[PDB]
Order: C-alpha cells, then structure tokens, then sequence
C-alpha cells in the first residue's frame, strides 16, 4: 500500500464538507463561510463563491451534475447550478448540519437541530418534517427508498422517500457515543445510474426489509465502527479504534472504506473495517475524507484548514514458479492460478498480503504479524488443493521473500536468511553489497540453489544447505531483474539502465544484448530462446538472430512451450508466440 | 520533625532552627526551617518576615533549592493576602534561577486564571501538563477547561481524551468538559 500527495492547498478557515462533480473534474468545498470551487488535477482555486453570511457547515451535490446544496449556520440553504448561481434559495428551522441528494430521483434532504426538509426538484414546497434529536449526518440507501439519519442521541433511524420513520437503532450507551457520520454502502446495480450523459429565487415553507440488500457503515463517538443492515440488524462485531472517527466513507467501488477523525490521518479499511493502510497523516483533527469519482484518488480536510489530494498507488504482489500463478486480490485474499488447466482456487486471509512465493507443491503468504506456508495434498501436476501446512506467529522486516522445499527464505536488507518452516532459522548469509534481486532457480529438496543479484552489480549463487556463496558474475550496474535458461547453463539480467545483457554462466561470458528491456524469461522447455518486454513492445529473441517485435503494456513473468505469461496492470494475458517465424 | 505535625516536633524544630539562625543570621536552610515550622504552627505572621528576611538574599548554588522553595512559600502567602504581584515576582526571580519549577508555573497559570486570562492560563496549565509527564488530572482538567473557554472545542476534547488515558475513571471531566465541548462542536 502506497499514497502520493498529488497537490495541497490551505484555506483561510476550517473545512466542515466536500463535494465532487461527477465526473471528477471540479471539488468544493464548505470552508468557513464561503464556498471554494477547485480544479482536481492540481489544485487552483478558481472562485470563493458568495452567498452565505455565516459557517457554510456542509456542501453536497447531485448525480445528474447540475446542481448542488449548501447549508450554513445563517439557517440558509441554497441550490446552486453548476454554472455557479444561487437560482433557488431556502432557509430552514436552525442552523444546518449535513444535506445529502438522493441517487436516483434528485430529491434533497438538509438537516437541522430538531427538523430535516425534504424536497422533490422544482416543486413549490419542502417538508420540515420533525425528529426527536440533534440530526447529525444522513444516507439515502443505494436504491433511493430510504433516508437514514444519525443522531447526537446515539441512535440511527431509518425514513422512507416520503419522511415517515421505519426502523430505529441504539447504540448501548445512547447519546456517550454520538453518531457523526454515515454511509449506505455504493456496491449494487445502481452505481451505473447516472453514468451515461453528453448533454436567485426563495422555496415557501416498506415490506420484507430483511431481503433488502443494503449495509450501513456506522461511526460513532464511542470510539467504534460496525455495519448494519435496513432491518436494524448489526453484521457481525464492532470494529474498535482508538479514535474520535468521523466522516466513514468509500470508493465508487464500494469495497475499501476511508475513516478520518481525531486520529489526525485517513486511515484505509476492508468492506469487512479490517485496516489494510494509511493514507497522509496529518497537523489537525480530519473532518472529512472523499474519495474521487471514478478512480482510486483521495481528498482530505482538516480542522486547521489544510485540504490535501492524495493518489493511491495499490502495488501488485505475486509469484509464478514454473505454471502457477498465484496473485494478490482485494487485499487480502491470494488468487492461485493453474496457467495449463485454466482453474482458480481463493484462499482468504483475515488480514492485509504483504509477500508472496511459490515453489513446486509449496506456497508461502506473508500478512503484517504471521507468515503461512500452503503446501498440495497430493503429488499430481493438476492438484489444487492447498492445506495450510504451517503457520509462524512472528513479525518479518523484509525486502524479498521466497519459498524452497523445507524452507522460507527471507531477504532483509543486505543480509539472507533461511528459516525452517516451524521458524527455527537456519543459515544466513551476509552480502557486500544491498541485494536487488532474488530468484530460486530449482534443485533436490533441502539443497536448492537460489540466484542472487546485488545494487553494486555482482551475481551470486547460493546453495541453502551450504554457508558460502558463489559468484557467478560482477557488471558495471546493479541488478534490477535476473533469470536462468532451462539447462542451467546461461543468465539473462536487466541492468538497471533499461537494457537485457545475456550470459554463458560455465563460461562467464556475454553472448549479446538489448537496448530496450524491463522485465525478461527464458522459455522454461525450448533453451535458446527468450522474451522480455519494454518500452510499450514485447520481444521474443531466439539464438541469437533478430527480435521479434510486437505492441504490448505489461510485463514478462514467465514463458512456457507457445506463451508468454505477461501481466497486464490487474491480470495475467497469455500471449501466444508467432512459432512459425523463429522457425 | 516538622513534616511530622506534631507540635513538639514542630516546636523542637522551630528552636533548632532559630538556635542555629542566631549562630549564623544568614543561614537559608534554617531560615525556611523557621518559616516552614511556624506555617504548621499556624504563626504565619513570624513565618512571613522570616521569609522576607530570605527573600532580599543575593542567590548561590548550594542554598539554592532552599532559595527556591522560600520564594514559592512565600508567594503562597502572598496569595492569601491576595498581594498577587509580589508573588508573581518571587515566582518569576524563582523561574529565572530554575526555568524547569513545575510549581512556579501551576501557581503563576491559578493567578492567570483568576484574573480571567483562560488562554496564559492554558499557557502555564501546558507546561504543567507537559512538565507533569502528564500526571497531573488537576492541571488536565483545568487545561481543557480553559480550552473550552477560549473557545478552542477541538483542543478541549483533546485534553479530555488524554486525562482518561492518563487516569480511567477520573471524576468530573467526562460530563462537565468532555460533553459540553462536544455538545458545541457543531452548535
């Protein structure tokens, strides 16, 4: 997990709600008391928008993108249309707290101290419909049918389109946990809704809930988050903190959640509020935290009047061995791939995957404070059936992690461990230089050489029943990927400088090189013959003639009989290999 | 035998201390002896010029910790005679030989509390609070109070959340703090 500090900006005041254009392509946001209007892609600020005379306490905005609600301590509310202009003011009961429009219809909701205002657009009324509480943050459900409301009181309630009161929930303690925010879950078939387009005046004064399928993400000042279904039933156990959260969010998606507070960060969560990261810790207590249409993009507002656009980068981690690719999905769930038989098996973690290594029969997972070893019931090629073998109960610093017969193989950062499974270490082996690369490269069980290739350029075997290691080769630039043809006999290494150098190991002598290289395989069966991919092109080389040169993105992680294993940016592609020209 | 209460003790102590003051008139250990003793005799008009008596002293580094300790002792009693400004000095001249005195500071934030300045009240209460490895409950109910009063809900709630974590069950402030910052926080 990754996140980049894409631009920041600091307003004159503190920063109480954000809203985003459907598409992505504009934010606002409700500081102090005016509204700002910015550009997502860095951040210019292109107008502070007028209309208010006190704290604008909320701003949200309506999935057909041409209007929005803004809600101020001065009890106004105004509609603005997205050519900026204020056409329909309102004023309420009290001061406003949070304004939500609905998903499918465009009706607005504006809560207040003690009364919530409905309306349907351009009708001649609103109705202030009353509640028993402090009206604190409010949902509609994916499907539009209910408004649920949170209260200071400690309790969540739940009203139909119209305004009348359905279902209620207290959480045990009542108004010492105060619900400050909310959200219905985005994950059903209504996201789409609103996906395809290319298209100032004052406003006068429920069956078998148990099949509907919405869930509520519910945090409250009790320092707690739990999910909630309509019919008022909590799913599963409350995900403690240690925090005042606030503003319970989540992507378009609706698989990984955002959670800010006076934890002075966003923190980043499982569907299921198992943590998985942090996005940019921060000076002050976070408010709000809004992740952008569309994309994996995050913006934060804090309560010293930073707002900062965060990138999240959600780097991929898997291990191939010779046919079995095995890949990271979700977070936290390892996909293990049989490339000849086309099967899938999942196997779920209850945590972030951190590593992961694979090796005939045996599969290695690391999670943030175990490691677990997976090993094939049976003997046949075709098996998918893993078992967890062993489970080690202890927290690793690494740089790379591979798995051998008997045996974890941990890399830290100059220096080689091997470890038992069971955890007792083993050997270990202590380089002159940080180790860039790492590759098993087979042999008989409990003797397995491994390849090793280092920043200053020197490449080494190592036997993990032995306590020397070998030097095959020393290069004038690091190592920055590094493979063995199928005999054994030759090397292919990306050098750091974007080429592939290709190497006799008996004889410790080049054979040839390529200009253009970032990630490379030999063919595991036919010898003679290998591929890389770079520069937007994948390359199949063989003998020593010319390259073919096709139009790829992605990367080689492997190279069987006819195909080319190649990974494209989420999933592996299996490109098939022109035979006939080679020939 | 003076920290003992008892008043023989405490007598015994009071002529020990003026036996050696009138071996040696300058002598700040009995001195503070004398003032200390007198104090649990509730005499507090002989323990006042005894300390005034210390007090126009030049300072040293050897009767130093007794220098310090006369100063705020006799800054306390200029608090009961409500004379706050030569208290205020006494603490300053005791900080300015011992910038570290947690107490010159808790006494000098109570004076700045009582004349209505809540934000250099939350100025000395923060030193004490940081000064006390935050052991100090009094001083973090007080810190957050005065937040809550200079109108800063956010930092308030802070503080509260750290005097449970300092001590669980700590009386008062989860109601009259904790609950009327947050009942503010969005008016």
């Amino acid at each position: 997990m990754r996140a980049v500090l894409t631009w920041r900006d600091k307003a004159e005041h503190c920063i109480n709600d954000i809203a985003f254009k459907p598409d992505g392509t504009q934010l606002i946001l409700a500081a102090g008391s005016r509204l700002l209007v910015y550009d997502t892609s860095d951040g210019t600020l292109l107008q502070p928008l007028k209309g208010h005379k006190d704290t604008v306490y909320c701003v949200a905005y309506a999935k057909d993108g041409k209007r929005f609600a803004s809600g101020s301590a001065d009890k106004s509310v105004i509609i603005w249309t997205s050519k900026l202009e204020g056409i329909l003011k309102y004023t309420h009961n009290d001061a406003i707290q949070c304004v939500s429009y609905n998903p499918i219809t465009h009706q607005l909701a504006s809560c207040s101290s003690s009364d919530f205002g409905l309306w349907s657009p351009e009708q001649k009324s609103v109705s202030k419909h009353k509640s028993s509480s402090k009206i604190i943050c409010c949902s509609w459900t994916n499907d539009g049918q209910y408004l649920a409301l949170g209260m200071f009181n400690g309790i969540i309630s739940i009203r139909n389109k119209n305004g009348e009161e359905k279902v209620k929930i207290e959480r045990p303690g009542g108004s010492l946990s105060p619900i400050w925010s909310i959200c219905w879950n985005p994950s059903s078939r209504w996201e789409s809704f609103w996906m395809n387009r290319e298209n100032x005046x004052x406003x006068x004064x429920d069956d078998n809930l148990e099949e509907r399928n919405d869930i509520l993400a519910v945090a409250d000042w009790g320092q707690k988050v739990s999910f909630y279904q309509l019919s008022g039933k909590q799913i599963g156990k409350d995900r403690a903190l240690n925090f005042d959260p606030c503003c319970i969010s989540y992507f378009t998606k609706g698989e990984y959640i955002l959670l800010g507070g006076s934890d002075k960060q966003v923190s980043l969560f499982t569907k299921d509020g198992v943590r998985l990261g942090t996005v940019g810790e921060q000076n002050s207590w976070v408010w709000t935290c809004q992740a952008k249409p569309d994309s994996n993009y995050v913006v934060v507002g804090c309560q010293d009047g930073t707002i900062s656009f965060y990138q999240l980068i959600f780097s991929t981690v898997h291990g191939l061995y010779k046919d079995r690719y095995a890949y990271r999905d979700s977070m936290t769930d390892v996909i293990v791939q049989h490339l000849i038989t086309e099967q899938k098996v999942r196997i779920k973690c209850k945590e972030l995957v951190k590593k992961i290594a694979i090796y005939r029969n045996r599969l290695a997972i690391q999670l943030p404070e175990k490691i677990l070893i997976y090993e094939l019931y049976s003997e046949d090629l075709s098996d998918m059936h893993y078992r967890v073998k062993e489970k080690i109960i202890k927290k690793f610093e690494c740089n790379l992690l591979v798995v051998c017969a008997n045996h974890i193989i941990l890399c830290q950062e100059k220096r080689l461990q091997c470890l038992s499974f069971s955890g007792v270490k083993e050997r270990e082996w202590q380089m002159e230089s940080l180790i860039r690369y790492i590759k098993v490269i087979g042999g008989p069980p409990g003797r397995e050489g491994l390849l090793v290739g280092l920043k200053n350029g020197q490449i080494l075997k190592i036997f993990v029943d032995n306590l020397f290691a070998i030097v095959l080769l020393k290069q004038a630039t690091a190592v920055r990927c590094l493979d063995m043809s199928a005999s054994r006999k030759k090397l292919a290494v990306v050098d750091e400088n974007d080429t592939c150098l290709v190497y006799d190991i008996d004889t410790k002598e080049l054979l040839f090189q390529e200009p253009n290289a970032n990630s490379v395989a030999w063919n595991t069966q036919c010898e003679d013959m290998l591929c890389f991919s770079g520069g937007g092109y994948l390359n199949i080389k063989a003998s020593t003639f010319p390259v073919h040169r096709q139009k790829l993105q992605g990367f080689v992680v492997g190279y069987n009989g006819s195909k080319i294993f190649c990974l494209h940016v989420f999933s592996i592609s299996a490109v098939e290999v022109p035979q006939s020209a080679p020939m | 035998l003076m920290a003992t209460k008892q008043k023989s003790n405490v007598e015994q102590a009071l002529n020990t201390f003026t036996e050696i003051a009138a071996s040696e008139k300058e002598h700040i250990p009995a001195l503070l002896g004398m003032a200390t003793a007198y104090m649990i005799l509730k005499q507090t008009p002989r323990a006042r010029n005894q300390l005034k008596r210390i007090a126009k002293m030049n300072w040293n580094a050897i009767d130093a910790e007794e220098f310090e300790k006369s100063w705020l002792l006799l800054a306390d009693i200029y608090i009961q005679s409500a004379k706050y400004d030569m208290a205020e000095d006494l603490l300053k001249r005791c900080l300015r030989h011992n910038r570290s005195c947690c107490k010159a500071y808790e006494y000098m934030g109570y004076i700045m509390e009582k004349e209505q300045a809540y934000t250099d009240a939350a100025l000395n209460y923060e030193m004490a609070w940081k000064y006390s490895n935050r052991t100090n409950p009094a001083v973090g109910y007080k810190l957050a109070f005065n937040y809550l009063k200079a109108k800063r809900y956010v930092d308030s709630i802070d503080i509260c959340h750290q005097v449970l974590e300092a001590h669980p069950t700590y009386p008062k402030i989860r109601k009259d703090i904790l609950d009327k910052a947050r009942a503010s926080l969005r008016p």
